[PDB]
RNA sequence: GUAGCAUGCUACGUCAUUCUCCUAAGAAGCUG
RNA sequence: CUCAGCUUCUUAGGAGAAUGACGUAGCAUGCUAC
């Protein structure tokens, strides 16, 4: 073996310790992206052909430099020689050494390479894309072998989590430079092999962690002056890492290095189109598709989604004070107003209002509404603010003193607690115990809850994958009828709700829905279809009972935006709510056999079913901007016949300016939302359902493409993945003939039941074990790398038996019971929840049972199913509720008789303390 | 069943404190509210009783507002 | 739904029809009396329906008024009703520490600041009489909240430190009560 | 209706029915006018119903009109109110520096985030603890956003004025963090 | 064949309730 | 102080259906009178 080592390192003076066993191939198990005619996908392949050899420096030790000395046939060897000879000059390439050594009796060509790391960029993207703590040693080695973080940092509890410790981000950023180096050297490679007349496909698995490209077996020579690197399969699998590691962090420094002062961009610079184009031509020069810096010039929703995915990466370079509304000085009646005549979106680029009405004449109700909704004069007349409680940019402080709001403790119903403890409840060792209380918070409640947006990192997403997942997700929404409706066709449940800031100062939403007639509402909706209206959204504090002391703030979005978003999405949302049997079960009641119908729907002919499910850790705040934009797009695909491209883009811009990243008023002070859906917009539940379906489809795609493909014995599935890879990374336009095929495959082997962040799935278990459909590990990985949150074993679950049913959905457990001579699924809630609801109330008057009997009637309606629970105390909960309702009625009758010499007339109320009235709530008749 | 009674007592006591306008003192209100929250999510009984001691002491400090001589009975 | 003038006529018509069927009158007379019945009954039923609707309206108004009155009562006496419940539950718990501190507060021996719980504890108490002082303190130890605290400082009501030996039965009038005792956890 | 002229006709019927029935003679005529009374009643009832319907609609119309009026009035109110707010928040503009920054812009269009950062005459730092206070806001003057901010007043979470000498590492616990320092542009 | 009465039936006006649907309003509960 | 979904209870209005009843028009049959 000495001769082989000498030949390998003959030219290099460096030493060489053989990792292999005497000129024997070393076992290599990496993440080679592959696309052959009989194989496809981006999966961990056991390719054992390289002979890794390491270099030893003085004070013998092994640095991260290896010689990957593999063997090739003579024809491939000659082709590699010719291709390399035309790429020697370029520095973004490995210094190949081609040698001819006899092994036994013939000259097998021993091609070799120099100064190559142990892992490639494919391994880096695979470990960060498919990350399960059960097996993540490759990410450990990558982060420890490049000084990103000390090894001992891996002993921390939840080191990988983006919520338990945000410091993990600081670790990932240490990789960014390397990426941003290998993200630039590739361009050189491209350029070189475009000027050398070489055409081929660039793959991540042919690039080591310092940028060198070390494989030329798949290149053919076109005439010099021509040549096309195909980076669709490279820049798309590497795309989500460029924001996870903040690769373009060395772009805010002069000379673009980490050891120089940040560039001092003039405050007035709002249009960065030129810098965006320079960045695109610098890092993504050979991206085959047209990149529009401003998305107002984009062609279709699949283009507004391509160039917006680059603006989430190029907009992490520009200062955070350049975004938000662009203010211009208009003149009304002579007085100069300052108004938002545009918006510099972090994603949609710079957008200018089509009709900026400077030198106006007079302002009517709609004009005053648009001028008072936007934060132009709110942050133009307001003390500069440096609120250091939040890590989110603070624009201004409207008032002269900060406002601190506390959360009250929640009254206590002594009567019900006495009754329960007199009926044998609330003991030691009982399974049913109080765990739901009205928690209280200090004066930093609202701001501390709003500070949870720090989990909302700026996420760039794999675009070639999202542009297909969006087609499939719309396929899931293909059965609805949606569009734009007039002002007189809008249905609003409560007009007695807040109008948002500053409209909550003068009245409720009723006063702004009735004051301006349908004509003004339609004018305001057609205004948003060609103008961007920024708005302010309070962060109100929610007073609700829970088993955790989270504050649960909710965005009180402004009326000027809620009106228009309703007028835009109402038909589609109502059509989503009013259809039964669909994947989205919003609007489907759990009573009158609805739960059983849903459960049997999820089981729609799944070959080997057994369910799983999930609850996003923090959906509202952790949601990325790209996924929210995609949700707002696929909910606007129903307007193909009513709204043009420009109108739909301006509606997307309005939605982004009013929901996605809008400056909130969290206690008399304007802040800046990093991103993510606000939990007060007109499409919160349905947008969450869209995002959930998108994550599920992405998990399916990653599980079907991350399979080896050689061991798939189902020909149809093998070809399904072989065409899925083509439709993702080779095809460019929507392929309906395969989009519907894959949608059918999912709906067959992967059932779903989506209600916002609640998801129940009835995947075909045998396939999931095989790897042909999304398991729960796949969903965890997808959430990790796309949604930049880690999902632990407290939101997931998996029920191997259908009879028991889903472990939880909407916090209601499921049980199979014999009622009506047929086994039916009944949802029983958590008994502790019901006892807590009874014992603890919001208002002091709710602690007097006689006043609130309907409270207990409704609580018994919700708690009846426990009566059939095997545990005796679970049924005792419902029986106790019935007895307490009877006791309350007796007390009410006695009080009426004593206070007034009149007896309570009519006795229709005898139903409430008899179980018949509550079994009728789960009989499928009505 | 004292474990499930200290939590209700803590809720009642924090309500009583909030009625005494201890909420208009951010530092003391933060102390008492954190004590109450820790009492609620307590799986032990003795620890909840020590936090109950502290909360009741918060109530006792306000001698003027609460007369515990003739209304303790 | 009786006591109305229509029900009397209806009952008389019922009695007349009963007498007719007893006599087995002819079908023509039977029909005539049956229609006299049906008209009297049709009047009484209408009147009784009016009475029933009026009564249901009155009952709903009365119960709404009762709701209003009891809600106003519940809101009015909300402060004292919460303290009574608090002390009832405190007595029910019957813990040693809570009972001890409540008894001390009965005599006025309140704490100046929250009672700490750690070894590095700073507890300040007010001792307004020598009776409570001797009951609670004996030497250089202090009993409070079922806890032992070491007397670190004992300052009079005029901010003057007092040597421990000075406080005696014969020296009690000399000191200006109350005392303030600062102690640590033992 | 009760006063409707058709009532008179009905009355006549009843009057005749109250007269001829008293006589109880002439046979056929008694049977005839009874039907006429049924004719007298029916139409009258019908007319009554019609009138009642009209009355109901009239009431509804009035209510609707009244409702509209209220809305209009409220609309106007808000309009005026909203105008006032704008005017107020228009006058608080530091129009000198605001006009300077607008004119210095390339096309009169500048971000909103830089308006407070460049024309605001008062900074207001909310400091959650003391380490942050000494890091950023220390001294009687400091620098934020390239300006010389003069600390004008420090208040705590209770709105209690805090003298700059009270903010110390040793004395920090006894303060009610956060602190709201309302600096001023020099 | 006309007048009157009786039984039945079809249609319309009138009411009596019961049920269903729904238009709106109020109170409350649960779900993401 | 939010955005949607479902459920219970209460009140008012409208329509329809079921049964009970009155009145009128028409048809079948029966009866008194000429
Ligand atoms: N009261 C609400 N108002 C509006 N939206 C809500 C409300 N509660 C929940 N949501 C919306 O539903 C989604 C999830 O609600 P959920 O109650 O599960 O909170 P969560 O954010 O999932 O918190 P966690 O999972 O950590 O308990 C939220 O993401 C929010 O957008
Ligand atoms: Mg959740
Ligand atoms: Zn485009
Ligand atoms: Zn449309």
């Amino acid at each position: 073996a000495q001769s082989f080592l000498n030949r390998v390192c003959g030219v290099s003076a460096a030493r060489l310790t053989p990792c292999g066993t005497g000129t024997s191939t070393d076992v290599v198990y990496r993440a080679f992206d592959i696309y052959n005619d009989k194989v496809a996908g981006f999966a961990k392949f056991l390719k054992t052909n390289c002979c890794r050899f390491q270099e030893k420096d003085e004070d013998d030790n092994l640095i991260d430099s290896y010689f990957v000395v593999k063997r090739h046939t003579f024809s491939n060897y000659q082709h590699e020689e010719t291709i390399y000879n035309l790429l020697k000059d370029c520095p973004a390439v490995a210094k190949h050494d081609f040698f001819k050594f006899r092994i036994d009796g013939d000259m097998v060509p021993h091609i070799s390479r120099q100064r190559l790391t142990k892992y490639t960029m494919a391994d880096l993207v695979y470990a960060l894309r498919h990350f399960d703590e059960g097996n993540c040693d490759t990410l450990k080695e990558i982060l420890v072998t490049y000084n990103c973080c000390d090894d001992d940092y891996f002993n921390k509890k939840d080191w990988y989590d983006f919520v338990e410790n945000p410091d993990i981000l600081r670790v990932y950023a240490n990789l960014g430079e390397r990426v941003r180096q290998a993200l630039l050297k590739t361009v050189q490679f491209c350029d070189a092999m475009r000027n050398a007349g070489i055409v081929g496909v660039l793959t991540l698995d042919n690039q080591d962690l310092n940028g060198n490209w070390y494989d030329f077996g798949d290149f053919i020579q076109t005439t010099p002056g021509s040549g096309v690197p195909v980076v669709d399969s490279y820049y798309s699998l590497l795309m989500p890492i460029l924001t996870l590691t903040r690769a373009l962090t060395a772009e805010s420094h002069v000379d673009t290095d980490l050891t120089k002062p940040y560039i001092k961009w003039d405050l007035l610079k709002y249009d960065f189109t030129e810098e965006r184009l320079k960045l695109f031509d610098r890092y993504f020069k050979y991206w085959d598709q047209t990149y529009h810096p401003n998305c107002v010039n984009c062609l279709d929703d699949r283009c507004i989604l391509h160039c917006a995915n680059f603006n989430v990466l190029f907009s992490t370079v520009f200062p955070p004070t350049s975004f938000g509304p662009l203010v211009r000085k208009i003149f009304v009646d002579g007085v100069p107003f300052v108004v938002s005549t545009g918006y510099h979106f972090r994603e949609l680029g710079v957008v200018h209002n089509q009709d900026v009405n400077l030198h106006s004449s007079r302002l009517s109700f709609k004009e005053l509404l648009v001028y008072a909704a936007d934060p132009a004069m709110h942050a133009a007349s307001g003390n500069l603010l440096l609120d250091k409680r939040t890590t989110c940019f603070s624009v201004a402080a409207l008032t002269n003193n900060v406002a601190f709001q506390t959360v009250k403790p929640g009254n206590f119903n002594k009567d019900f607690y006495d009754f329960a403890v007199s009926k044998g409840f609330f003991k030691e060792g009982s399974s049913v115990e109080l765990k739901h209380f009205f928690f209280a918070q200090d004066g930093n409640a609202a701001i501390s809850d709003y500070d949870y947006y720090r989990y909302n990192l700026p996420t760039m997403c794999d675009i070639r994958q999202l542009l297909f997942v969006v087609e499939v997700v719309d396929k899931y929404f293909d059965c609805y009828d949606g569009g734009c409706i007039n002002a007189n066709q809008v249905i609003v449940n409560n007009l007695d709700k807040s109008a948002g800031f500053p409209f909550n100062k003068w009245g409720k939403a009723r006063l702004y829905y009735d004051s301006m007639s349908y004509e003004d509402q339609d004018a305001l909706f057609a205004y948003t279809k060609r103008n961007v209206i920024p708005t302010i959204t309070q962060m109100n504090l929610k007073y609700a009972i829970s088993a955790k002391n989270r504050a649960r703030t909710v965005a009180g979005v402004s009326i000027c935006s809620t009106m228009t978003n309703r007028q835009f999405h109402q038909k589609l949302l109502k059509s989503i709510a009013a259809t039964r049997g669909a994947t989205v079960v919003i609007g489907t009641s759990k009573f009158y056999g609805g739960w059983h119908n849903m459960l049997k729907t999820v089981y729609s002919d799944v070959e080997n079913p057994h369910l799983m499910g999930w609850d996003y850790p923090k959906c509202d705040r952790a949601m990325p901007n790209m996924l929210r934009i995609m949700a707002s797009l696929v909910l606007a695909r129903k307007h193909t016949t009513c709204c043009s491209l420009s109108h739909r883009f301006y509606r997307l811009a309005n939605e982004c300016a009013q929901v996605l990243s809008e400056m909130v008023m969290c206690g008399g002070s304007l802040y800046v939302k990093p991103g993510g859906t606000s939990s007060g917009d007109a499409t919160t539940a349905y947008a969450n359902s869209v995002f959930n379906i998108c994550q599920a489809v992405t998990a399916n795609v990653n599980a079907l493409l991350s399979t080896d493909g050689n061991k798939i014995a189902d020909k149809y599935v093998r070809n399904l993945q072989h065409r899925l890879y083509e439709c993702l990374y080779r095809n460019r336009d929507v392929d309906t003939d395969f989009v519907n095929e894959f949608y059918a495959y999912l709906r067959k082997h992967f059932s779903m039941m989506i209600l916002s962040d609640d998801a129940v799935v009835c995947f075909n278990s045998t396939y999931a074990s095989q790897g042909l459909v999304a398991s729960i590990k796949n969903f965890k990985s997808v959430l990790y790398y796309q949604n930049n949150v880690f999902m632990s074993e407290a939101k997931c679950w998996t029920e191997t038996d259908l009879t028991k049913g889903p472990h939880e959905f909407c916090s209601q457990h499921t049980m199979l019971v014999k009622q009506g001579d047929d086994y039916v699924y009944l949802p029983y809630p958590d008994p502790s929840r019901i006892l807590g609801a009874g014992c603890f109330v919001d208002d002091i008057v709710k602690t007097d049972g006689t006043l609130m009997i309907e409270r207990f009637v409704s609580l018994a309606i919700d708690a009846y199913p426990l009566t059939k629970h095997p545990n005796q105390e679970y049924a005792d909960v419902f029986h106790l509720y019935l007895q307490y309702i009877r006791k309350l009625h007796d007390e009410l009758t006695g009080h009426m008789l004593d206070m007034y010499s009149v007896m309570l007339t009519n006795d229709n109320t005898s139903r409430y303390w008899e179980p018949e009235f509550y079994e009728a709530m789960y009989t499928p008749h009505t | 069943s004292k474990m499930s009674d200290v939590k209700c007592t803590s809720v009642v006591l924090l309500s009583v404190l909030q009625q005494l306008r201890v909420e208009s003192s951010s530092k003391l209100w933060a102390q008492c509210v954190q004590l109450h929250n820790d009492i609620l999510l307590a799986k032990d009984t003795t620890e909840a009783f020590e936090k109950m001691v502290s909360l009741l002491s918060v109530l006792l400090s306000m001698q003027g507002a609460v007369d515990i001589n003739k209304l303790c009975e | 739904f009786s006591s109305l003038p229509s029900y009397a006529a209806f009952a008389t018509a019922q009695e007349a029809y009963e007498q007719a069927v007893a006599n087995g009158d002819s079908e023509v007379v039977l029909k005539k009396l049956k229609k006299s019945l049906n008209v009297a009954k049709s009047e009484f039923d209408r009147d009784a329906a009016m009475q029933r609707k009026l009564e249901k309206m009155a009952d709903q108004a009365m119960t709404q008024m009762y709701k209003q009155a009891r809600s106003e009562d519940k809101r009015a006496k909300v402060t004292s009703a919460m303290q009574t419940m608090l002390f009832t539950m405190l007595r029910k718990l019957d813990n040693d520490a809570l009972n001890n501190i409540i008894n001390n507060a009965r005599d006025g021996c309140v704490p100046l600041n929250i009672i700490p719980l750690t070894t590095a504890a700073k507890l300040m108490v007010v001792i307004p009489d020598y009776n409570t002082y001797k009951n609670t303190c004996d030497g250089t130890t202090f009993t409070y909240a079922s806890a032992l605290w070491e007397i670190q400082q004992v300052v009079d009501a005029d901010s003057k430190i007092v040597q421990l030996s000075e406080i005696s039965m014969d020296n009690s009038p000399n000191l200006a009560w109350p005392l303030i005792v600062t102690a640590l956890r033992a």
